[PDB]
């Protein structure tokens, strides 16, 4: 099927359809505007299964911190890393592999949900890999 | 209490780009109210929507004001509109469609690469390996020395743009050889290998 994995990519998020997001100041959350600029991410395994996903205008690196929060740091932690699976519905699922319990996800609101919050069985969790183009 | 139709759950509209898997089902609604009852049509680009518009056809279910869709693939694409009315007025929705094809394959290469090369001392050399791969790939060079050695592996730092192409230069008797590229993904594991021949 059509496509490239070293291609940049949206993240569509299938709870409300927003796109990810990660702004220039770190901020990460979700829109459903296909042109905006800070939804342009960069998928990267660093191991079998593993990613980071970087958000290349702001040049940022998705993480996940202690108490679930959703932010994008300069610099690559260990807490920039995630399990990425292909569910049975084929949907995509990124999973913390420092808090290994909680998943990356958006609330119908288009503000990240906590890591806390989060479950296999949630729509929150699914999200599906996009073109980056057009 | 006669009035023209109106979204009674707009909760349920909010999502209007829907991208979805190829194989799944797709379900739009516009739940509807109004004094009589409104009518309810589905429009695809702006054009009524006919049953041989795709393979297989749609439903609705009046009951729940929805359009469906089995089986979606990416021809099927495009927007979906939603007009509802009765005497008292006439609104309409649009939903758009995306349909994106996934592969639960573990990683493929391309036959061929990396090719065997040869070289006398001294000289230079690549290796070249191409991949194809749904699930995100880990690919990574190894040197059989089974006793291995990892020449290179992608990363936050050894970024995929350059990770397909292995550079040997200056080669030493030492460098002779098998090398292979190994890509491994969520799904499994998948490498090919090359020989490294010197000549004096």
């Amino acid at each position: 099927p059509p496509g490239h994995f070293k291609d940049p990519k949206r993240l569509y998020c299938k709870n409300g359809g927003f796109f990810l997001r990660i702004h220039p100041d770190g901020r990460v959350d979700g829109v459903r505007e296909k042109s905006d600029p800070h939804i342009k991410l960069q998928l990267q395994a660093e191991e079998r299964g593993v990613v980071s996903i970087k958000g290349v205008s702001a040049n940022r690196y998705l993480a996940m911190k202690e108490d679930g929060r959703l932010l994008a740091s300069k610099s690559v932690t260990d807490e920039c890393f995630f399990f990425e699976r292909l569910e049975s519905n084929n949907y995509n699922t990124y999973r913390s592999r420092k808090y290994t319990s909680w998943y990356v996800a958006l609330k119908r609101t288009g503000q990240y949900k906590l890591g806390s919050k989060t479950g296999p069985g949630q729509k929150a969790i699914l999200f599906l890999p996009m073109s980056a183009k057009s | 209490n006669k009035r023209a139709p109106y979204w009674t759950n707009t909760e349920k509209m909010e999502k209007r780009l829907h991208a979805v898997p190829a194989a799944n089902t797709v379900k739009f609604r516009c739940p509807a109210g109004g004094n009589p009852m409104p009518t309810m049509r589905w429009l695809k680009n702006g054009k009524e929507f006919k049953q041989e518009h795709r393979i297989g056809g749609y439903k609705v279910r009046n009951q729940h004001w929805s359009l469906i869709m089995e089986s979606v693939v990416p021809s099927d694409k495009g927007n979906y509109t939603c007009v509802v009315e009765n005497e008292y007025g006439s609104i309409n929705h649009t939903y758009h469609l995306d349909v994106v094809e996934r592969s639960r394959h573990r990683p493929i290469l391309q036959a061929g690469l990396p090719a065997n090369a040869s070289t006398v001392v001294g000289g230079d050399v690549e290796f070249v390996c191409k991949v194809y791969s749904d699930a995100q790939p880990h690919i990574q060079w190894i040197k059989h020395v089974p006793y291995l050695k990892v020449l290179k592996a992608a990363g936050v730092n050894t970024t995929d743009k350059e990770i397909e192409v292995l550079y040997i230069r200056n080669v030493t008797f030492e460098d002779a050889g098998e090398y292979t590229c190994l890509a491994g993904n969520s799904i499994g594991i998948s490498f090919h290998s090359a020989w490294l021949t010197v000549l004096p």
